[PDB]
């Protein structure tokens, strides 16, 4: 599963 | 201690930024053991979401300006706060 960290 | 803390935090963007990166979501690895769900993984020291106090590293994200984050896709989060200048962040500690 994909483990996506996002910067926002 | 006190169990789970529903915080409330206002924080206003600067350069089309909030400070915070995000983990998680419905169709992703979770951040933690079986809970989906959009976490404050990263907050980037001077941003804005540092410099109100507020949040924290491993808070659930529970809403955004009355936005339900919960059951959401990452890309949905995503796509949410990167949207308005203020941001009313509800999370779960």
């Amino acid at each position: 599963n994909p483990n996506p960290e996002t910067s926002v | 201690p006190l169990g789970s803390e529903v915080i409330q935090a206002l924080i206003f963007k600067d350069d089309g930024s909030l400070g915070l990166s995000i983990s998680g979501g419905v169709g992703s690895s979770s951040f933690k053991s079986g809970d989906d769900g959009i976490f404050v993984s990263k907050i980037a020291k001077g941003g804005p979401c540092d410099n109100e106090g507020t949040l924290k590293i491993g808070d659930k994200i529970l809403s955004v300006n009355e936005i339900s984050f919960t059951g959401i896709t990452h890309e949905k989060a995503v796509e949410i706060l990167k949207n308005d200048s203020k941001y009313m962040v509800v999370v779960e500690r």
